[PDB]
């Protein structure tokens, strides 16, 4: 591979890791770095924004532990009134509904914390402070976790304004997952217009934006004038 | 009378000793969280009273544990400084205790008052020595001035270990154990 | 076992006996020892405080005798209108509510006396007298009977301020039953918040205090870093 192809391969893997579903090793790495950045930044509103962001991610981590424990406790129950196939499926559907409703509440609490993290960053008014790598790192982490929290629950239309705000920050526009999620969420919205028989202007708006971010994600991962880039361009043209 | 005061001080000296003997065990965390708790691995640094987090948290040469406690803001901090290097073996289930060279604690929130003053910083420079090590405990007072616990009248000296220091030693031994058990 | 574990076993049994439901042998033993405090103390307000406490305990003891007699008299009635299952349960429901309501009246009369015992101890103003083992043991016995009178009728929230005042007195904090009752009463209050959909701050307050006294009761009866302690350590995390 060339120096650009090797660099690109390395970067796509780092970006896929960046958007990895949360776990304990990523949590530890993320917050230890954010606290070191907070000490460098020495800004009380950034400190508060981080305290809230961490509380939001903690809500998510608490839920992941709850879901495993809940499913475990249910698995260990004896079901005496489960003689029929429809009884087994019904009980399964009831389990999934309880899990989804609890995940929905955890998402709502996590987004209230993320909203507070943003409201504190909003209080940093000095343009020299809003341009801080520390400011941009935290703001990117808040939006990324916010996008993922909604994405997991299939709340794709809600991810669009946050993905858009995300890609405007510190070259995030060059991230392949960011364009993949935008393209998928736009695709969902296009399908909503087709299913609900909505207006043509919105059909084409959503289709257009899907194709822009589909092609851009392709360009970023495979490169300009790659068999894959040429293919997507030829489908669009 | 002074008899009860003497017995009380003795019980408190032993209470801080038994927990310091447990705190010296948290070496098991160097080769290795409960809610709102953040652990850093590092080394004694600067003037020897503070712990500097490692770039490499998992590094085998870390000789200090830095633990931050949050609640609803930072409420508490502890720095455990250990004497001696870690065992070469990478498995924490095999690691042994190291007598503490120092324990440094900070109270930021949920501050206790000793005769109406806050001791925000406590610096124990002989945690695994004779339980009666009040002359080795520096108290940083806010209304932060340095006082030595052994020069505190006594109730006062008793209230210091009963209300501030033992409880913090126990809270942190509790948290370090919580982290260990989760990852062990 | 160790010398401390053997000593501990002895002490836990003595503490369980200390919190034993009242009976006639315990009544006699108690008033032997509470009078022993009157002997050294030689204080008219302490004497009055004990006279009122004893009247309160007598209310409790007379009630226990009433409950047996009432149940006896009901059992000895010929129940010729009791040919239905519901009619047998009906007459049972008559018994239980009359007995419970009569015990509720005895509780108030006992607590009015205990309140008077405390009001007389409040009149001992000299700090050299308030720090006397005679003062503290009587105050402990008044609170203990007060706690038990409420506990028996399921008035658990009401037991908290009295248990808390109790454990502050002369090493009562090292009593396993005191922490067991605190933990149970806090558990009730936690469950009340969960059932009535009350505020989260109170949910966590009550849960926290339950776990503190659960852990301390465990520590006191089994010893710190015992298999039984270590178990509670991981659950509380």
């Amino acid at each position: 591979l060339t120096e650009d192809q090797k660099k690109k391969k390395k970067e796509i893997m780092e970006q896929e890791s960046l958007w990895k579903n949360p776990d304990f090793k990523g949590y530890n790495k993320t917050f230890q770095e954010l606290h070191q950045l907070s000490k460098t930044f020495a800004n009380n509103q950034f400190r508060l924004a981080l305290s809230n962001y961490q509380s939001g991610v903690n809500t998510i981590m608490k839920n992941r532990d709850w879901v495993e424990q809940y499913r475990k406790e249910e698995a260990e129950k004896k079901r005496l009134d489960e003689k029929w196939y429809w009884q087994k499926v019904d009980r399964k559907a009831r389990e999934e509904r309880v899990v989804y409703r609890e995940k929905m509440k955890a998402k709502q609490d996590a987004l209230n914390y993320f909203s507070k993290a943003i409201n504190h960053l909003d209080e940093i008014k000095n343009p020299d402070l809003r341009e801080r790598p520390e400011f941009k790192r935290l703001l990117s982490d808040v939006y990324r976790s916010w996008i993922m929290a909604e994405y997991d629950l299939q709340n794709l239309p809600q991810t669009i304004p946050i993905l858009e705000l995300y890609i405007e920050i510190d070259d995030n526009e060059k991230e392949y997952p960011a364009h993949k999620y935008l393209a998928s969420a736009y695709s969902f919205e296009e399908n909503m217009i087709k299913k609900t028989k909505g207006p043509d202007d919105m059909l084409f708006k959503y289709r257009y934006k899907k194709n822009v971010h589909l092609l851009r994600a392709t360009e970023l991962k495979y490169g300009k004038d790659s068999p894959e880039y040429k293919h997507i361009v030829n489908v669009i043209n | 009378s002074g008899k009860s005061m003497a017995d009380t001080e003795k019980e408190l000296d032993d209470n801080i000793s038994e927990v310091n003997k447990r705190l010296r065990l948290h070496t098991v965390l160097f080769k290795m969280l409960p809610h709102k708790t953040v652990l850093y691995k590092g080394k004694p640094s600067a003037d020897g009273e503070r712990c500097e987090a490692a770039d490499k948290q998992e590094a085998q040469d870390n000789t200090c544990l830095h633990l931050e406690v949050f609640d609803f803001a930072k409420f508490k901090k502890m720095e455990l400084f250990f004497e001696g290097s870690n065992n070469a073996d990478p498995d924490p289930r095999k690691e042994q205790p190291r007598n503490l060279t120092k324990i440094r604690t900070y109270i930021y929130q949920n501050n206790f008052l000793l005769e109406d003053k806050v001791i925000s910083v406590i610096a124990d420079v002989a945690p695994n020595g004779e339980p009666a090590h009040n002359d080795k405990i520096e108290l940083f007072y806010q209304h932060v001035g340095k006082y030595i616990l052994s020069n505190v009248e006594n109730p006062i000296r008793n209230n210091f270990k009963k209300q501030f220091y033992f409880k913090n030693l126990d809270y942190f031994d509790k948290l370090f154990t919580k982290i260990f058990d989760y990852n062990d």
